[PDB]
RNA sequence: AAAAUUUUAGGAAUAGUUAAUAAUAAUUUAUAAUUUUGAUUAGAUUGUUUUGUUAAUGCUAUUAGAUGGGUGUGGAAAAAUAAAAAAAA
């Protein structure tokens, strides 16, 4: 928005200032990791947990923290949810596209997200593995997706999971995948207890960006 | 109304004019110890409970009362008691952590006197300065892990001499002579 | 005893400005900003932070008294790396505004003159970098879970997203005054001095500046030449001083003011205005030797241009004669609403121009004033369902139905321009309740809440 | 079971998320403890930060205390090359060979035109300098990186006749900065960060050798100590690799 | 509480409340009214 | 570098840090071997994560699954309270059965 | 909070109203968005005493012995559609007569045209599920001559509370779309005697004399003797 | 939200809900009984004492006669008297900036003082609840409305700032010679 | 209700209270629903000023590798009936789909026909919606859609080009909503019309003799109702306005 | 998240265990942690404005109320009789 440029031109003006002595580093504090509350707490770089009055000079951001967002299926108990998933990484300036996949599929921990291919690509355009995020103009704010393959299918009853409400999960498939992990017979300590949401919680319609009555 | 007496009472429910609501406690109860155990045989290793065991905090006598008036508070100004504190390291056996033996203050009201009691903290150095034997200034944090809260904020005074002789190889202090006491007789000879 | 920094002597500077006040700056100057200075090419730009911050050696820590040590963060300290960014410019700028307020044409030249020789001859500061605390860094969020723009179906809703509705205010596009070169401030500061002249115009005429509350508003003040005089020698000061580089940059801004100064203290009709703009414009092409290309009037430019044309056929609404409406003395509607109509054709043929609420509530006024009765088709083909509304638009709406043929069409219009109150979320303003009330006898419409009327009684 | 139910390193809120994203439209996972690493771990140590205009220009000259034969360092690092290209011979580019080996004192851009005079008053205001200074032994242990993994050096403790060097370290910082105006790639109010590089990688090496030294190299050797060297000589030396094998000297001063 | 009055709307039900509030116009006016007093 | 920032409230560590010098006492082999182990725990990851994918996911599986079996699946002050059995010790001898004694450190 | 009733006055709890705002209260329970529901259960609770001396039979009895005579089946039949709209009649069930599944009618709940409340609904389109007397039914709203944008899933379809009028004028095949009918402000220019507004937004309808009376008696200012 | 909703005293919302003045005292034999006001939460717990915002007073529910002043021939003076304690800083204080809430007794009794006007529980049942028709209740406001720009100031004045700046203290807090 | 700071409750990578993420399944109706009101809007613009990449000469060429990061969100204007090559073509005949382009059609111009277009490999979508006749708003001398021969061969065609199960998102058509006047009823009063000597003012409000009719007298209504709409929260109608203000709901 | 204040006449060892790594490890790494400045078990006991005596540093009372998890709802578990809290006209 406004902070974006205003911010960008400023920094940009004061890479043109021909004389500058540079900043005395005894002036220009690091951070604390030592503040009071139990929580951690990890704040933008600029920032700090200190009160600091007076604005330093801008710098240019080596570590790009770029969010990549992935489409997930919850088990909740009535059946399955479609929800999204953020994946955070610090990116280094100057990466390539290609590098920025690796690091992404590294940075996961859940088990249910990176199993095939996918691609990166922003308000539905792929990204070229090849090039960097300079020439994408991607920054923190930027919104990156990521598609995998069979996403595309998923119009479909197949690619799917199939919820043990209206489905049969036969020997062939308790022995395999998220449906093994779940214990769908019941013990009892219940299992992994999944999150549940009933039916009528939307009403007879579900969730919608439009008012639909 | 608590400063009238037995017989002059008329109303239990009210003060008349003013003055302090008193609830009388009974405080001369005749409370008695049962006695469950034979004298051979309590069931404790260290210690043995024959009579009535005086309870409480504060409540208790003779009061030992916190002191906030020690060294520490005359040299600091603390947001929050214990928020500063200054002591010697002893031992680092762990990974940026260094153990810090503090002193801090009891007031005994019926003799009028304060007394010292220790206590053992553990403080978060990053990057391992702390040799065992500093004079070290500590702080109140973040928790950062089960039973550290607090940081070292400044080495006051610095080990030279257990420094170098780090240096050398050996270790920053020689090891105690003895453990801890036993109530056997090891004959060990040779 | 808090020294202020230079940003908080603006501020004060604006407050000052805005009352009209002339001691209160000149003893705030004479203590704090005295000693400010400019930047000049032996001058280092924007200064390092320089502060130590606070630390006790061990001997400072042990053998000090309690107070000597005792750090509440104190503003005094830092004030010096505050004011390292070299904001200096403005406070000369604003103090020129004060001193023009309070009256003093000596003072204000001396500001304006070592200000615009500074400005000229001078390094351009470098600006300061987005303060974190006045105004926050933006955080990352998803766009995602969002009202859809058309959630509700009976209406726009604004989103998060993106903005559907349009912008209800027309805003200048210009960054924040500290980002420009050093030409480009002088310009802006000779806007910012007419500004200030409007001002105090308007302060010491309330009655003439406002539209449409007595017959008083359609004429000249005396005083008023004098003022435009002053204005007029003040944009010949700043062609002249200002070369060809004026060909580099954006006069805008400084268009807008200009017409607006012509528009109110000087009263110029639409095409006055229309005209006096493009023949500024020529100027400015002119000096900077080229082929032309000239720039078109943007978007603020023509709101000027149109509340011109609104200013022009404006009604003192009921006389106590029971007599219907008075209007400015020599006034042709065919004549005004020819200009507007070949003024809009010019604005909508530009593709650059963003159209806002308010340029089409100046088009409607001139409209109901011109006895047009198309006020309506106007408004609901371009405006109702596309923009958010004032309840200014059902008001001057208003007197263009109460003009209406028969009563029955009288009422219907109003109850349903009532209903898209209800339905658009105008709250109908007080103003207008009051308007419709007026008539109560004759159109029977109610125009209160029961609730309203019960606690009233 | 074995520990905290929320293990305390785990408790972690991300500010620089938008409020309200975490608890309902979406949640966001990372390994946040990378980041939170610190700088002792990381080996990361940050050096006087140039001016962007300063920041363009490449560096021409250097101050250096040059180490004496028969040193410890030399010694130790020769070893220490021997382990690390018997683990991994893909460093044999990256390493400073034995011969090379000298403190930084500080970096400077001098202009090809008023060279001369540059470099005799700049000799003149350093013999000034180091008048009174006798010779500094400083202790070595430790590595650490400059401009993010790619210089890979020795670290120079603050346990010794340091403390010396940087009061007149900071004078020269004054003289040849303040003074007569030379571009020295920080502030001269500012102090610089002494070092003994041992590995680099150059713009043209980067592509083959990759854009950060891996820390599984050094790892090891990270706190490792070289020891105690003594230092009479100072130099002003100028970056060229053939003139005579080490390299080429402007000028010498030296400490008695 | 809502009062319930009589003459609401019976839900003839035996699986949960008797009497669903739903008002009668007149209830409803009335409600109006006395509304109004305490908007006073 | 051994005196911290007041107003800051950042430790001696960390304006060591800023000025970019090290403290840091003579370590023994223990100190060396733990820290030389612990730095290398990212390249050791991400070369398990690039090469051998199923594996971690397996694991992953284990982990993601175990987040909803256990004790608490929620953080509260009775859950993220880091001395479970020093602040209820009204609990160690009938109910919870895990600890046998209400101390395990100096606090 | 968004929109309260006579802004906030706390004087007492009933001040407020029945509910704070329009919006869910909680977040976590969007379903308690405020709606204009319907009695449920008065309308469903259909009349079991038509079903009196009729003998139905089941779907899955097919059984020889089972069915019964001709007359008697058709006297059930009868029996069982005057059992349906025993209450009044469900869209669906005024849908399935109308041509074109009644594409275009103007289906209007009978408490929307009395009083000073005026609405109905446009049907755009119609789901008929296997059973006839549910699915689902789209349209557009018209409230006081002001129409909706989009059309949108009728609410308590299934409830029988409707009526409706045939005309031809408005009847639209499945191959075209139903447009939707112009909202008399904006649209169709506004006209007296085509459309009067009945009532607008701060209207309200004067006292009816009986419900004066009646109100009056219970006070007790106008006498009511036994 | 209790699973077992403690069915005695039961409330609105959930506890502690928004602050609530009462009259609460221990029951006891009628003729010593007293009254306390207190600002405290909506749901209180076994012990009042644990949610109370404030306190504002004693109230004494029993008509006295006046012994502190001397007996005085006025007819209306020697009227037996009630005596209550308001303290009504921190009653302004919660009412006006905390919004509070009141239960009726409390109101009757800051009625009585001149805080509030009387509530609505306090009922002459001589007069009946009035009627109300729209037409007529709007020919009277036709008759009656202040101008607006009158209306809008005394909306300023009595919710807005009340303490204003005379031109004359403008003149005379504005510098003199030396820095004017 | 406002959003809550931050989730320290539950683990993250577990993620617990989340609103689904809604995403637009192309086989059913429910995608047109998303898709529709937007057309209008973009239409609309196209018919007072100009947009650049609204109007294509031709159907866009590009290459199997370059597919998915140039097309993905484009949205063209054609003149004729020619449906984008590789791709599978499905008519819509259903009619609850079809019901959502009943204001676009009736108000703007007609709509012919309707087609999904689905790319052989099935991860592209074309959504090809062809017009017939001339616009039912006026259309300006200067606005894009003047450059087509289809408005003003009376058959044309719109596309847009869209990844199936996507959120309601990125197909773009939030960037459109850019708002121009339709100067139509002030092209009455330009110099270029003749017309304009046929306009006369009207400045002063004419006398009246006679009041508006008074409305027929109220009946209130007989049936049972839900209660005060008021106290219940519910909008003027159940529809559109603010709950303080009751009008229009039975009394 | 912490800091202070903590009882038994005759006194010994305690333990899903410390610290670093990290949304790791039922077998990660380490010279680990609590204790004679009195621990852990075990007895007794409802913790830091309430009483009684007294000229007085003292002695002698003060109730009551937070008892783990196991589809985890809720803003917060305080959620299975036992009010004396007006709980949406
Ligand atoms: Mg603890
Ligand atoms: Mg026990
Ligand atoms: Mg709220
Ligand atoms: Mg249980």
């Amino acid at each position: 928005g406004h902070y974006q440029q205003e911010a960008f031109e400023a920094r940009k003006r004061f890479e043109e200032s021909t004389t500058y002595p540079g900043p005395i580093r005894a002036a220009t504090p690091g951070d604390t990791r030592f503040y009071s509350g139990s929580l951690e707490s990890i704040l933008h770089d600029t920032d700090r947990h200190y009160w600091r009055a007076v604005t330093d000079d801008p710098r240019v951001q080596h570590l790009i923290p770029l969010r990549i967002r992935f489409k997930i299926f919850t088990w909740v108990t009535s059946g399955w949810e479609q929800r999204m998933q953020v994946v955070q990484i610090m990116a280094p300036k100057d990466s390539t596209i290609a590098q920025v996949k690796d690091l992404v599929i590294v940075e996961n921990q859940s088990p249910y997200l990176c199993v095939s291919s996918f691609h990166l690509a922003i308000d539905g355009k792929e990204l070229d593995p090849q090039k960097t995020l300079g020439e994408y103009g991607i920054t923190e704010q930027s919104q990156i997706d990521a598609i995998e393959q069979n996403d595309h299918l998923l119009h479909r009853d197949d690619e799917r999971p199939r919820d043990w409400t209206v489905d049969e999960i036969t020997a062939e498939d308790v022995k395999r995948s998220p449906y093994k992990e779940m214990e769908m017979q019941p013990l009892q300590n219940l299992a992994p207890r999944y999150e549940a949401r009933p039916k009528g919680y939307f009403g007879r319609t579900y969730y919608s960006g439009m008012k639909q009555s | 109304p608590w400063w009238n007496f037995q017989t002059e009472h008329r109303q239990r429910c009210v003060l008349m004019y003013g003055g302090a609501r008193t609830k009388n406690t009974h405080n001369a109860n005749h409370r008695v110890f049962i006695k469950k155990y034979k004298r051979n045989a309590f069931p404790n290793r260290t210690r043995h409970h024959w009579a009535v065991s005086m309870t409480g905090v504060l409540s208790q006598r003779p009061r030992r009362m916190p002191w906030p008036y020690d060294l520490t508070s005359l040299i600091f100004n603390q947001p929050r008691q214990g928020s500063d504190k200054i002591g010697y390291v002893v031992g680092t056996s762990m990974l940026k952590t260094a153990v810090v033996a503090t002193n801090h203050m009891v007031y005994y009201p019926k003799f009028n006197q304060r007394v010292s009691r220790t206590k053992r903290f553990f403080a978060h150095d990053e990057d391992l300065a702390c040799v065992e034997g500093d004079l070290v200034h500590i702080k109140q944090c973040r928790k950062i892990s089960k039973y550290k809260h607090y940081y070292v904020f400044s080495i006051l005074e610095p080990n030279v001499e257990g420094r170098e002789r780090l240096k050398l190889g050996l270790k920053a202090v020689p090891p105690p002579l003895f453990g801890y006491p036993v109530s056997r007789r090891i004959v060990k000879l040779n | 005893q808090t020294w202020p920094c230079t940003a908080t002597i603006c501020a004060y500077l604006d407050v000052c400005v805005e009352a009209g006040e002339k001691t209160w700056a000149m003893e705030a100057w004479n203590r704090y900003c005295t000693e400010l200075k400019f930047l000049e090419p032996g001058e280092v730009d924007p200064k390092p932070i320089s502060r130590v911050p606070f630390s006790l050696t061990r001997e400072e820590l042990l053998y000090l008294p309690k107070w000597k040590k005792h750090f509440d963060h104190d503003p005094n300290l830092d004030v010096m790396d505050l004011n390292r960014f070299n904001r200096t410019r403005e406070v000369y700028l604003r103090m020129a505004q004060v001193m023009l307020a309070g009256g003093e044409r000596n003072a204000f030249q001396h500001f304006f003159t070592k200000l615009e020789e500074a400005m000229l001859n001078k390094p351009t500061p470098v600006p300061e970098p987005p303060n974190p605390h006045l105004v926050r860094r933006p955080r990352w969020a998803p766009y995602e879970h969002c009202k859809s723009v058309h959630h509700s179906p009976w209406r726009l809703q604004n989103n998060g997203r993106a903005l559907a509705l349009g912008p209800p205010v027309t805003i200048e596009d210009e960054m924040q005054s500290r980002f420009f070169s050093n030409d480009q401030f002088l310009v802006h500061s000779v806007k910012e001095v007419l500004r200030i002249v409007l001002q105090e115009h308007k302060r010491a005429h309330p009655t003439e500046c406002t539209r449409c509350k007595t017959e008083a508003f359609f004429y000249k003040t005396k005083d008023a030449d004098e003022t435009l005089k002053f204005c007029d020698d003040l944009i010949e000061r700043l062609f002249a001083s200002l070369g060809v580089r004026l060909s580099n940059l954006n006069t805008s801004s400084l268009l807008s003011t200009i017409l607006e100064v012509f528009r109110v203290v000087g009263k110029e009709s639409g095409a006055a205005l229309l005209q006096r703009a493009n023949e500024f414009l020529e100027r400015k092409a002119s000096l900077g030797d080229a082929e032309g290309s000239r720039e078109n009037l943007t978007a603020s430019n023509y709101l000027q241009v149109l509340s011109g044309f609104a200013d022009e056929s404006a009604f003192v609404y009921n006389t106590k004669k029971d007599g219907t409406c008075q209007y400015k003395t020599g006034f042709d509607p065919r004549t005004t609403m020819r200009h507007l109509a070949d003024v809009v054709q010019e604005i909508a043929g530009n593709p650059h121009v963003t159209w806002a609420a308010d340029m089409h509530l100046q088009v409607v006024e001139t409209m109901v004033g011109c006895g047009t009765m198309k006020a309506n088709d106007y408004f609901v083909r371009n405006v109702l369902r596309q923009f958010s509304w004032d309840s200014r638009f059902l008001e001057a709406l208003y007197v263009e139905y109460r003009r209406q043929d028969d009563v029955d069409m009288w009422a219907e219009l109003t109850k349903r321009a009532l209903v898209w109150t209800a339905r658009y979320n105008a709250p109908a303003s007080e103003r207008l309740r009051r308007l419709i009330e007026d008539d109560y006898d004759t159109i029977r419409v109610q125009t209160r809440t029961f609730r309203e009327l019960a606690v009233f009684q | 079971e074995r520990g905290l139910y929320f293990p305390i390193n785990h408790r972690i809120v991300d500010h620089r998320i938008a409020p309200g994203v975490t608890v309902e439209e979406t949640d966001v996972q990372s390994r946040y403890r990378r980041e939170l690493r610190t700088n002792f771990a990381t080996g990361e140590t940050r050096q006087t930060i140039a001016p962007p205009w300063s920041a363009r220009e490449r560096p021409t000259h250097f101050f250096s205390l040059r180490l004496p034969s028969r040193n410890s360092v030399t010694l130790r690092v020769k070893e220490m090359h021997n382990h690390l290209l018997f683990s991994h011979q893909q460093c044999a580019p990256m390493l400073v060979s034995p011969t090379k080996l000298h403190i930084t004192l500080g970096v400077m851009t001098i202009p090809e035109n008023s060279r001369e005079e540059l470099v005799k008053n700049i000799q003149q205001s350093m013999s000034e300098t180091f008048a009174c200074v006798q010779p500094l032994q400083l202790r070595f242990r430790g590595l650490g990186t400059f401009d993010f993994g790619r210089v890979l050096f020795i670290r120079v403790v603050p346990e010794a006749d340091f403390g010396r060097l940087e009061r007149a370290v900071c004078d020269i910082r004054r003289r040849v900065g303040g003074v007569l105006g030379v571009d020295l790639k920080g502030n001269p109010h500012d102090s610089y960060v002494p070092h003994v590089t041992v590995a680099k990688i150059r713009p043209n090496q980067r592509q083959q050798l990759g854009d950060t030294i891996p820390q599984s190299l050094w790892a090891d050797y990270q706190h490792h100590d070289f020891g105690d060297v003594t230092l009479s000589t100072v130099d002003l030396c100028r970056m060229k690799g053939s003139p005579d094998g080490y390299y080429h000297t402007e000028g010498a001063v030296h400490l008695s | 509480r809502q009062i319930r009055p009589y003459y609401n709307l019976p839900s003839k039900s035996e699986h949960g409340r008797k009497m669903t509030g739903f008002l009668t116009p007149y209830r409803h006016w009335m409600w109006k009214q006395n509304e109004l007093w305490r908007n006073v | 570098g051994l005196n911290g920032c007041v107003e800051t409230g950042r430790s001696r560590s960390e304006v060591a840090r800023d000025l970019g010098l090290s403290y840091t006492r003579p370590l023994h082999e223990n100190e060396k071997k733990q820290l030389s182990h612990q730095a290398v725990y990212y390249e050791r990851l991400a070369k398990f994560k690039m090469e051998q994918p199923e594996a971690a996911r397996a694991m992953e599986r284990e982990r993601f699954v175990r987040k909803f079996s256990g004790m608490f699946v929620k953080m509260d002050i009775r859950s993220g309270a880091p001395d479970f059995p020093s602040t209820y010790r009204r609990l160690l001898g009938t109910k919870v059965v895990r600890w046998a004694s209400k101390r395990h450190g100096p606090n | 909070r968004a929109d309260p009733l006579n802004g906030g006055s706390s004087m007492t709890l009933g001040s407020k109203g029945s509910k704070l705002s329009p919006e869910p209260h909680r977040r976590r329970m969007p379903w308690t968005a405020a709606k204009e529901y319907v009695p449920g259960v008065v309308l469903n609770a259909r009349d079991k005493m038509v079903l009196d001396g009729v003998q139905l039979l089941d779907i899955e009895s097919i059984d020889r012995a089972s069915q019964l005579d001709p007359l008697e089946v058709l006297r059930a039949v009868v029996a069982t559609r005057e059992y349906n709209i025993s209450t009044g009649k469900n869209i669906f069930q005024l849908a399935s007569q109308a041509t074109y599944n009644g594409r275009g009618q103007r289906f209007y709940r009978k408490e929307w045209q009395e009083g000073t409340y005026d609405k109905y609904v446009t049907l755009s389109a119609i789901d008929f599920d296997r059973d006839g007397n549910k699915g689902t039914a789209y349209g557009y709203i018209t409230f006081h001559g002001e129409t909706t944008t989009r059309p949108v899933q009728v609410d308590f379809a299934d409830v029988p509370g409707w009526y409706m009028d045939f005309v031809e004028e408005r009847a639209v095949p499945f191959t075209g779309i139903v447009p939707p009918p112009p909202s008399i402000g904006t649209d169709v220019p506004v006209d007296p005697h085509s459309y009067r507004l009945k009532a607008y937004p701060y209207y309200d309808a004067p006292n009816p004399p009986e419900f004066v009376e009646r109100l009056l008696k219970d006070r007790g200012v106008l006498p009511d003797t036994p | 939200a209790r699973a077992v909703i403690k069915r005695r005293s039961p409330q609105l919302w959930g506890a502690p809900g928004a602050p609530i003045i009462r009259m609460r005292g221990h029951h006891v034999v009628w003729k010593f009984q007293s009254y306390d006001l207190v600002v405290e939460h909506t749901h209180k717990r076994r012990n009042s004492d644990i949610r109370l915002l404030h306190y504002l007073g004693k109230h004494c529910p029993h008509p006295q006669k006046s012994l502190w002043s001397p007996d005085t021939p006025v007819a209306q003076d020697r009227h037996l008297f009630m005596l209550t304690t308001v303290d009504i800083d921190a009653f302004k204080y919660w009412f006006g900036v905390k919004r509070c809430r009141l239960s009726m007794k409390p109101w009757a009794l800051l009625a009585k003082a001149g805080l509030l006007p009387p509530s609505l529980t306090q009922n002459s049942k001589i007069m009946p609840k009035p009627l109300f028709d729209k037409e007529s209740l709007m020919r009277y406001y036709l008759a009656n409305r202040k101008d607006e720009d009158v209306m809008a100031r005394e909306k300023y004045l009595n919710y807005e700032n009340s303490m204003v700046k005379t031109e004359e203290e403008r003149a005379a807090e504005r510098p003199v010679a030396p820095y004017l | 209700s406002r959003r809550f700071r931050y989730n320290t409750k539950f683990p993250a990578l577990v993620s617990y209270n989340k609103l689904p993420w809604e995403v637009v399944n192309h086989e059913t109706p429910q995608f047109h629903m998303h898709v529709a009101p937007h057309y209008e809007q973009l239409l609309t613009l196209a018919a007072s000023s100009p947009v650049p990449h609204i109007i294509g000469s031709k159907h866009i060429d590009v290459p199997r590798e370059h597919r998915l990061r140039l097309l993905p969100g484009m949205l063209y204007l054609l003149d004729g009936d020619t449906l984008p090559g590789e791709f599978t073509i499905n008519r819509v005949l259903d009619p609850t789909a079809l019901q959502y382009y009943g204001r676009l059609s009736s108000q703007i111009v007609t709509v012919e026909a309707v087609r999904m277009l689905v790319p052989d490999d099935l991860r592209l979508l074309c959504n090809c919606i062809t017009f017939k006749g001339p616009l039912h708003l006026p259309v300006a001398p200067y606005a894009s859609l003047a450059s087509l021969r289809g408005a003003s061969s009376n058959c044309f065609t719109l596309y847009h080009f869209v990844r199936p199960n996507r959120p309601p998102k990125e197909l773009q058509l939030e960037k459109y909503y850019i708002h121009a006047p339709c100067v139509a009823p002030l092209s009455e009063f330009a110099s270029n019309s003749d017309e304009r000597g046929n306009w006369r003012p009207r400045l002063q409000a004419p006398k009246r003799t006679r009041r508006a009719t008074p409305l027929p007298a109220y009946r209130p209504p007989q049936s049972y109702l839900m209660g005060l709409a008021e106290r219940l929260a519910v909008v003027p109608g159940g529809c559109f306005g603010r709950r303080s203000l009751m009008w229009g709901h039975w009394f």
